């Protein structure tokens, strides 16, 4: 018995498929390369290693790229070279470079609310009372609810509102040539965010019983916090 | 400018956290079809159950869709809670980054960026956190024949902040990660003991600049 | 559950292998199980009292019970009579 | 397959119930994402494998137990190498056991990468392009960190590397 | 650990094993990462 899944570049690349049974024999049933993870078939098993692409298992990788043809490569992880050594050779660094790098870690989630009685039994009083012999369901439900949506606003304080005050950055721009505008707040664009957080912004994108309660902060109140927290860093 | 670039660009920077957007509002998706599912019910729809049966059959079938609806809620409870407390633990991580990186410099190798973290920005994002990581990383670097201690007068010497570092032609001291060279002296030295218990050791001159300038 | 599909690894649906013959390997007995002489008898004991005849070791038949006799009452609980064909069972009692 | 098992009858009932079926397949699937995952994160610390130098001069420190052996089948450290022994001293149904995306034999130049840049560049491969040191000046610079002056292990470089092999 | 301790030296007291931290030295396991910690202890001690 094995699942089946399909690899695929991407729809909008190619229409190419290659189909890895999982676990089952190759000869099974009806370029049937036999890996080590299952029976894939419409691939070709290169004899070159490449990064990861399309992880498929047990070191098998498939890639879009060698006219097109799905391949397998055995996913070798780095380049080796050796660091010259010697007890009486060193090496020290005559240059350097300032980099950056962006960690993204999430902090909350939409507190969402569902009254129990209104999605379990519906509008009907009939049906609410049948309900109630449960008891104590209902009721545990909504806390744990609520106390998730509160914990998704107390994320929200610990994360940034570690400053009593908000500081505000100096009209004068000598900051020894470094650029911040990009971070920096803009005056000219409304809710006070910075170009950098406007493309974050830009890219991430009653119904039924269940409501959406508000944030206690809001998006703009959130920029200030941390508008706050750069401003107090550079000066 | 390049993050800039790189931002506008590609959805792969909010991948890691787009993929809790995306997995809550799927979470979330599946239990309200769950409405639809029958779980054993004559009739999806509560209130069509409720019309079209009296009331002790309407009883069993009621009592059928709580079960399959109290199932249901269970499952996005216990569901939310678990994926609540992995943000929870991202907020103190969060907290922590938005705090630390900040706050203060860290020594913690790679705990902020990539390298020695110099400094940190946080930028917001919807539902989570970016932390904008300077670092320094060290470019380029030239090969050089290096000893643990000189032997100057049957004393041998060792650096006060910096590794020994030879051209091969002379012997002068250079702060590890970046090549100043500075000719040995007592200032950038300290004797301790003889100059033959030492492994490595070469020897060399002292400078002694107090003496030119007294004769 | 969508027109456009992004580059990854899906799992769509399991493959079963389908046996290709139903083999059926029956015990070699010949001899039949008697249902008439419990039936059809000349008399039975008081509901005191019952004789569980013991029947083991012969091939059975239930379609023969189905309109041979016209039973006023026929209740097959936890089994479906129609299929009491096809399964093998363990030291059937019989009760009258 | 579990719950229905093999009969198409069984399958129906299934469907009633709805995207439970399909829910629960996802969970786990995301699980088995984060154990090969999280391996990732734990062990791809390195942008490139960096082999272990030729010459073993370690400036009187011992590391044989810790290094890969060529001579041993599947590049497992003594220590290594001993740890899957003492393992292995200590589908089927309805259930497959899926193999991790990382190969045990891959997670062991991972590992032998780690420990060849802690020992030829120090903290510098961390950080960057890893930087040829001695390792002699390597253990220096770590007693100044904790306070305890370089001198100091210089004067007995000797003694501190009998502890350590001893401790090895 | 493995960034914080492998890497680079870490400050924190009693992050990597018991007393100062050296260095340390990555292991693997099935399922598993060992660490070996490399670390420096006062031995003897006189009076002043
Ligand atoms: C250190 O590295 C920097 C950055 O790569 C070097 O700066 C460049 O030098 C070249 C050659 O002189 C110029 O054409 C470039 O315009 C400079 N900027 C950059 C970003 O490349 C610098 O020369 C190097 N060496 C030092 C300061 O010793
Ligand atoms: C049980 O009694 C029934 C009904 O009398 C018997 O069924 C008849 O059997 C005879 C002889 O085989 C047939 O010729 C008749 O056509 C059957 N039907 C009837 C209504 O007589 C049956 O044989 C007896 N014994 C059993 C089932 O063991
Ligand atoms: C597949 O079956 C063939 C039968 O000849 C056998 O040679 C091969 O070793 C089998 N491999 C697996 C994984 O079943
Ligand atoms: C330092 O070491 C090598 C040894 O071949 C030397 O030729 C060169 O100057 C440097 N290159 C390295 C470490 O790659
Ligand atoms: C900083 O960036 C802004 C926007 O790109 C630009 O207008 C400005 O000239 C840059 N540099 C300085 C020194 O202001
Ligand atoms: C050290 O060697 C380099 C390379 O030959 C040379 O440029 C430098 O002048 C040397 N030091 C002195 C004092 O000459
Ligand atoms: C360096 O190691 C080599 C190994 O061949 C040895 O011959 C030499 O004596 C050593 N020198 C020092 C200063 O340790
Ligand atoms: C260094 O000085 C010592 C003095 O004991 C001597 O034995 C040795 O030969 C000298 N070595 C060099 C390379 O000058
Ligand atoms: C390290 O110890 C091993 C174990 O016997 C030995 O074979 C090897 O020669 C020693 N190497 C050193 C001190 O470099
Ligand atoms: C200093 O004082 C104590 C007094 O009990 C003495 O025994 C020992 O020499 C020293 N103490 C320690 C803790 O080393």
């Amino acid at each position: 018995f094995g699942g089946v899944s399909v690899i695929t570049p991407g729809t909008n690349t190619s229409n190419q498929v290659a189909v890895l049974y999982q676990g089952v024999n190759c000869t099974e049933v009806p370029n049937v390369f036999q890996t080590r993870a299952g029976c894939l078939i419409g691939a070709e098993h290169v004899n070159n290693s490449y990064e990861c692409d399309i992880p498929i298992g047990a070191g098998i990788c498939a890639s879009y790229q060698t006219s097109q043809s799905i391949i397998a490569y055995t996913m070798s992880l780095g380049a080796e070279n050796s660091v010259a050594y010697s007890n009486n050779s060193i090496a020290i660094p005559t240059n350097f470079t300032i980099s950056v790098t962006t960690e993204i870690l999430p902090v909350s989630m939409t507190k969402t609310s569902v009254d129990c009685t209104m999605y379990i039994c519906g509008d009907s009083t009939e049906c609410s009372n049948l309900l109630l012999q449960y008891g104590s369901f209902c009721t545990q439900l909504n806390r744990a609810l609520t106390g998730i949506a509160v914990e998704q606003d107390k994320n929200t304080q610990e994360v940034f509102a570690q400053v009593k005050q908000i500081y505000k950055t100096p009209p004068i721009k000598d900051f020894g040539g470094f650029n911040f505008s990009q971070i920096l707040p803009d005056p000219s664009k409304p809710s006070k965010r910075s170009f950098i957080e406007d493309l974050l912004f830009n890219k991430v994108t009653k119904f039924n019983g269940l409501t959406v309660l508000p944030p206690l902060l809001t998006d703009e109140m959130i920029a200030q916090y941390t508008s706050a927290l750069l401003a107090g860093t550079i000066t | 400018g390049k993050i800039q670039d790189s931002l506008s660009s590609t959805a792969s920077a909010l991948g890691k956290l787009q993929d809790v957007v995306n997995q809550n509002a799927q979470a979330l998706n599946t239990l309200v079809k769950q409405l639809s599912s029958n779980f054993g019910a004559i009739s999806s729809v509560l209130n069509d159950i409720l019309s079209r049966l009296d009331p002790p059959e309407a009883e069993v079938q009621i009592d059928r869709l709580i079960t399959g609806r109290l199932q249901s809620l269970q499952t996005y409870v216990t569901q939310q809670l678990i994926r609540a407390a992995e943000i929870r633990a991202s907020a103190n991580l969060a907290a922590t980054k938005m705090s630390e990186c900040v706050l203060g410099q860290s020594k913690r190798v790679d705990f902020c960026g990539k390298g020695y973290h110099l400094m940190s920005f946080p930028q917001s994002a919807p539902h989570g956190v970016v932390f904008l990581h300077v670092t320094y990383v060290p470019a380029q670097e030239k090969n050089f024949t290096t000893a643990p201690a000189i032997c100057h007068d049957g004393k041998a010497h060792f650096p006060r902040e910096g590794v020994f570092v030879s051209n091969g032609t002379h012997w002068f001291v250079t702060q590890r990660n970046f090549y100043e060279p500075q000719i040995i002296t007592t200032d950038n030295t300290f004797v301790s003991g003889n100059c033959d218990v030492v492994i490595g050791i070469v020897n060399n001159t002292v400078y002694d600049p107090l003496q030119p300038e007294l004769d | 559950k969508s027109f456009t599909v992004e580059k990854g690894i899906y799992q769509t649906s399991n493959f079963r292998v389908q046996p290709t013959e139903s083999i059926v390997r029956f015990p070699n007995i010949t001899n039949l199980c008697p249902f008439g002489e419990v039936f059809n008898a000349t008399r039975f004991a008081s509901v005191y009292a019952w004789n569980r005849k013991r029947i083991s070791n012969c091939v059975a038949d239930y379609s023969v019970l189905y309109n041979s006799a016209s039973f006023s009452t026929f209740k097959c609980y936890g089994v479906s009579p129609t299929k009491l064909n096809d399964l093998c069972f363990t030291n059937v009692y019989a009760d009258s | 397959m579990y719950i229905c098992g093999d009969s198409t009858e069984c399958s129906n009932l299934l469907l009633q119930y709805g995207s439970f079926c399909t829910q629960l397949n996802r969970a786990l699937t995301g699980i088995a994402v984060e154990q090969d995952k999280n391996t990732q994160e734990v062990f791809a610390q390195v942008k490139q494998i960096y082999k272990t130098p030729p010459i073993k001069d370690f400036g009187g420190f011992n590391f044989s137990q810790i290094l890969p052996d060529p001579s041993k089948p599947s590049k497992r450290s003594f220590i290594e190498d001993l740890l899957f022994n003492k393992v292995t001293l200590a589908k089927f149904n309805g259930l497959t056991v899926l193999p991790p995306l990382l190969t045990d034999e891959m997670i062991a130049q991972y590992t032998s990468a780690l420990l060849a840049g802690t020992i030829t560049s120090g903290w510098t491969f961390g950080a960057g392009a890893a930087l040829q040191i001695p390792f002699a000046m390597q253990m220096a610079y770590r007693f100044n960190g904790i306070g305890v002056t370089q001198n100091v292990l210089y004067e007995n470089q000797k003694l501190i590397a009998n502890q350590f092999n001893s401790a090895i």
